[PDB]
């Protein structure tokens, strides 16, 4: 298990830490947080009290090096930072443990909510859509704008997500123009999961980390990413047959761990009526028809 | 974005623009088949493309051939309208194609918008104008092209004659589409104001007889009594 500690507390937020949150209050005592399972991605997210606007964040892996959160006065925000020197950062953990200033990851042993909302996440492959390459942690906001949204506006700030665009030459052959806008069949396995991706782990990867950028962090063009990516597959009318079984498990966690009251804003009517009552795959989703029908049926 | 009565007149300024309708592309006679069930016939159609600037109507004939062994027609006949919308631009020199293709029904926007994907700067809109050109079909002479049609054809025509030598185009659409509003709802009643008066002829190389400006106006009351009257004898008013 790793540990995230906190050099100080000094202005009242909610923490989050994955699928978990806690309050904290001004100047109270609270040093980090230890018991971080070791083995998957986990992102670090912040709420201010005093101004809810910008919910940020950051996604690292504690295999990759020691990481602390220190809030920055200038700046206005708590930030992510390497510890290079081991033994400082040991000892530093250590005083707050025994001192019983952290939070634990509160993981019960049941439970696979996390791995299963992260089974593709790759941590390189997340510097790969948020670029700071200085850093081996990866911040994210509510605002931060996708690589499409700017071409419809800082580059070096953007969430470079894979452009899917239906109505796009990359997505229609010349010649096919009826049959690929119908069946988007060859832009899923040819232009995407063979040209872009190289897999569909890879494809996945995406796919899950648009999610978590939308739920964690209210980001819109994650969302529409998000559903982007499920249209795609639920609009072809040929998908590997593992890639198809995969995806409702992708999307019955998802759908499960949604915040109920959140779902007006995070789910799209239009995708998902056309995704389970209408596109080639209509059939092909039970957990997830079941999980939308009983949990959300007005949105159908 | 859509047109309609408030941006009307931007059809007749200098801006290339075509109309297309899809509504004869896909022409069936539904009958009875001898174990009592229903089957359809496929008929020759036409996709109507029309500059409304200078009236030259493109008329690409749609010959029964296209659907033999296909499968969803009225679906793939807005692809195969688009299909050739799009030929025919590209086989136009690039000072004469279209800067808006304006299409009459919705359903045609994202097939004509993906068959010109290649011409990201030709704007494909809709219309909330309930335009007549279904009743193409009414005028004798197309009529007559399309049903004789043995193979895929495209005949050029000018559905003004020579209107625009004496009126402008604002005005020669106006004719144009009361004309087709009559065919449409009274089919035997415009035609027989059209040719009650054998002295006025139909010159070769025209659609609508050799009318007079008097005799249009004349020509033009009578149509609009007409619609009035059907619209009476609809709504018993
Ligand atoms: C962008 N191409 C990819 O292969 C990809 C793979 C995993 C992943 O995790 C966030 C993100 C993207």
């Amino acid at each position: 298990m790793n540990t995230v500690p906190f050099t100080s507390a000094p202005i009242e937020v909610t923490i989050g830490i994955d699928q978990y949150s806690f309050n904290v209050k001004e100047n109270q005592p609270f040093h980090g947080i230890k018991d971080i399972p070791i083995g998957h991605v986990h992102v670090i997210h912040f709420q201010h009290a005093d101004n809810s606007s910008m919910r940020y964040g950051y996604w690292f892996d504690c295999r990759m090096g020691n990481f602390y959160i220190q809030y920055d006065p200038k700046d206005g925000l708590y930030k992510m930072m390497e510890e290079r020197d081991g033994a400082k950062f040991e000892n530093i953990v250590h005083n707050f443990k025994e001192r019983q200033m952290m939070v634990s990851y509160p993981k019960i042993d049941e439970d696979d909510t996390w791995y299963n909302l992260t089974e593709f996440v790759q941590m390189d492959k997340i510097r790969k859509i948020v670029r700071k390459d200085e850093n081996q942690f990866s911040y994210v906001d509510s605002s931060m704008t996708t690589v499409q949204e700017n071409e419809l506006s800082d580059p070096a700030h953007s969430l470079n997500y894979t452009v899917i665009n239906f109505k796009s030459r990359e997505a229609i052959r010349p010649g096919h123009e009826m049959e690929d806008f119908l069946d988007k069949s060859y832009y899923l396995n040819t232009v995407m999961l063979q040209g872009i991706f190289k897999n569909s782990s890879n494809y996945f990867g995406e796919l899950q980390f648009a999610f978590l950028n939308a739920m964690f962090f209210g980001n819109y063009g994650s969302s529409l990413q998000w559903h982007a990516m499920i249209e795609l597959i639920c609009s072809s009318a040929t998908v590997p047959k593992h890639m198809l079984d995969k995806l409702d498990e992708i999307l019955y966690y998802q759908i499960k761990t949604l915040p109920e009251q959140y779902s007006d804003i995070l789910l799209n009517e239009r995708v998902w009526n056309i995704c389970l009552y209408s596109s080639f795959q209509k059939n092909s989703l039970h957990n997830t028809e079941k999980i939308m029908e009983n949990k959300y049926p007005e949105l159908l | 974005g859509a047109m309609n009565s408030s941006n009307y007149a931007e059809l007749f300024n200098n801006d290339i623009k075509l109309f297309v309708d899809d509504t004869n592309v896909y022409r069936v006679t539904v009958h009875k088949t001898f174990e009592g069930n229903v089957a359809t016939k496929a008929i020759n159609g036409c996709i109507f493309t029309l500059n409304p600037k200078t009236g030259h109507l493109f008329l690409k004939i749609i010959h029964t051939s296209v659907w033999a062994g296909q499968k969803r027609l009225s679906q793939l006949a807005k692809w195969k309208t688009a299909e050739e919308v799009s030929a025919l631009v590209r086989s136009l020199p690039k000072e004469e194609q279209p800067k808006q293709i304006i299409v009459t029904r919705k359903a045609m926007l994202d097939p004509l918008e993906v068959h010109m994907l290649d011409f990201p700067n030709i704007a494909i809109r809709p219309t909330e104008l309930r335009l007549p050109f279904s009743a193409a079909m009414s005028i004798d002479k197309l009529s007559d092209v399309v049903m004789k049609a043995t193979e895929p054809q495209m005949v050029l025509f000018n559905i003004y004659d020579d209107w625009l030598d004496r009126i402008s185009s604002y005005t020669a659409f106006s004719r144009l589409t009361l004309l087709l509003r009559a065919l449409k709802t009274n089919e035997e009643s415009a035609k027989m104001i059209l040719l009650s008066d054998p002295t006025i002829t139909i010159k070769s190389y025209h659609l609508w007889p050799s009318f007079t400006d008097e005799q249009w106006i004349t020509i033009e009351s009578q149509m609009r009594d007409l619609i009035l009257t059907e619209y009476g004898r609809k709504y018993n008013v």
